[PDB]
């Protein structure tokens, strides 16, 4: 019991922190794989953090969607930006 | 490329379902066609429209031909070429000749 | 703080401008819609080695969203698994700190692709060595997990030794 | 043009095809020619050895 | 609606070329490999045996 409650869950928060930082690496791999076939190469695509407030995040999903002036090829369910992925 | 038919309705739905899935360029160039055709399987003479399309990557050439086989569209392997596609437009005629001969030679005898 | 703020990652061209604010520079538009929601942003990406065929890149962006799916699943169980554990003390998400910072501190920066994760190989070898190790990662929960599962059924037979 | 956005990019297409198989071609033939480039050293080599042999 | 499928050929083609370059560049860079290594195989296999 002793064992289970300390060292596996120290050993299971450091697990977590590294799968933590890989889910981010994959996230940002899967963007870049997006941003090379939704917008076209060469690469020059610009990448934006993910940082917003806690209640913006509807006004925020808005105001992409009508910034988002590209990607027509869907009705005149996927996002229509060159990228969008929500985390968290 | 790709070339096939399916009904008129559900073409732009096929456009958007194919620019969707795959989010890169693909060029397509649907005409509806002429006259309704009689539906195998709806057994009603709906509407109907071309769904030539082209792209490269060839496992992404037979998720396209999936996709558009999922959608109940029979497609048919058209010749780029000019002459090629003439050669298989002749034969094609020659066979329905035959065929309407055939098919009213039978009618005629069962109607008998 | 505010740890428990969404996080959605965007990304554009670099000839893009936005038509809600027209005339504004990308860089400047997107800072005042983010103002507008009051937000804040900055830039974080890698360039990938990947130069794959179109199908092929089809194929790996699948396999990348279905990964993604998977370690995100991973991720929260792990979450759910240290809160029954009465680890995730200040909040559920983003408490816990990650490489000696806070979540959105991590989040600031976006290097990790480099040594320990460039492996200078296509997309497809890349995203399989990181699933390799989130399964590696995933393994490790199952086993605290078993252990977990060890120490209850323990303290159950103990209760039971000790019920009257 | 829709038509001839689509005919361009069919052109495109296959002389990008047409391209890469010469390419491949001429890398093969390089290949190929460097072994056969070496052939004459190596008979030059072998005659060499057939005049050490007489001069022994 | 013309500039978005214009941009889109456009991408399409300019993946194709990309496509063929990259196989183009590891068929340099086999050919490149593969002159020495015929070179010194065909050396070998010739003059060493003449030797």
């Amino acid at each position: 019991e002793q064992s289970l409650r300390v060292q596996l869950v120290r050993l299971a928060k450091t697990a977590y922190v590294d799968v933590f930082i890989n889910w981010f690496h994959i996230k940002a791999l899967r963007v870049y794989v997006e941003s090379v076939l939704r917008y076209g190469l060469p690469p020059h695509f610009n990448i934006k953090i993910i940082a917003v407030p806690p209640k913006n995040l509807s006004k925020c999903k808005s105001e992409l969607i009508d910034a988002f002036g590209f990607l027509g090829g869907n009705a005149f369910e996927y996002e229509p930006f060159v990228m969008y992925i929500i985390n968290l | 490329y790709v070339t096939g038919v399916i009904a008129r309705d559900k073409v732009a739905t096929l456009e958007q379902i194919l620019w969707r899935v795959l989010r890169g360029n693909l060029f397509f160039k649907t005409v509806e066609i002429e006259q309704p055709v009689y539906d195998v399987k709806t057994r009603e003479y709906k509407h109907k429209n071309a769904f030539i399309v082209f792209s490269h990557g060839d496992l992404i050439i037979k998720r396209i031909r999936k996709i558009a086989e999922s959608l109940d569209a029979n497609l048919y392997d058209v010749d780029s070429s000019n002459e090629g596609r003439s050669q298989q437009l002749a034969k094609v005629n020659k066979n329905l000749s035959d065929l309407y001969t055939v098919l009213k030679t039978t009618s005629t005898t069962l109607e008998s | 703080l505010y740890t428990a703020n969404d996080f959605i990652l965007i990304s554009l061209p670099q000839n893009a401008q936005p038509v809600t604010a027209p005339g504004s520079k990308t860089d400047s538009w997107f800072n005042e819609t983010l103002i507008g929601g009051r937000a804040f942003v900055s830039d974080f990406k890698i360039p990938e080695f990947k130069i794959g065929s179109l199908d092929t890149l089809i194929v790996e962006s699948e396999e990348l969203s279905k990964v993604d799916n998977q370690i995100g699943a991973s991720i929260g169980k792990i979450i759910e698994i240290l809160q029954g554990l009465n680890e995730t003390s200040t909040n559920a998400y983003r408490t816990l700190p990650i490489n000696n910072m806070p979540v959105p501190e991590y989040l600031e920066n976006f290097q990790w692709q480099t040594r320990k994760f460039k492996l200078d190989k296509s997309i497809k070898d890349l995203i399989t060595l990181i699933s390799n190790e989130s399964s590696q990662l995933d393994a490790d929960v199952r086993a605290t997990y078993a252990n977990y599962n060890s120490a209850k059924t323990n303290l159950a037979a103990a209760e039971r030794k000790k019920t009257g | 043009s829709q038509k001839n956005g689509i005919a361009t990019l069919l052109q495109a297409e296959k002389e990008a095809h047409e391209i890469v198989s010469k390419a491949r071609k001429y890398r093969q033939d390089k290949l190929k020619q460097a072994k056969t480039d070496a052939a004459k050293e190596i008979d030059s080599y072998k005659i060499q050895k057939d005049k050490e042999l007489k001069e022994f | 609606t013309p500039n978005q499928v214009n941009d889109e050929l456009n991408k399409m083609q300019a993946f194709i070329r990309k496509e063929a370059e990259e196989k183009a560049k590891e068929i340099q860079l086999k050919a490149d490999q593969e002159y020495e290594i015929e070179k010194t195989n065909i050396v070998r296999n010739e003059t060493n045996n003449i030797d």
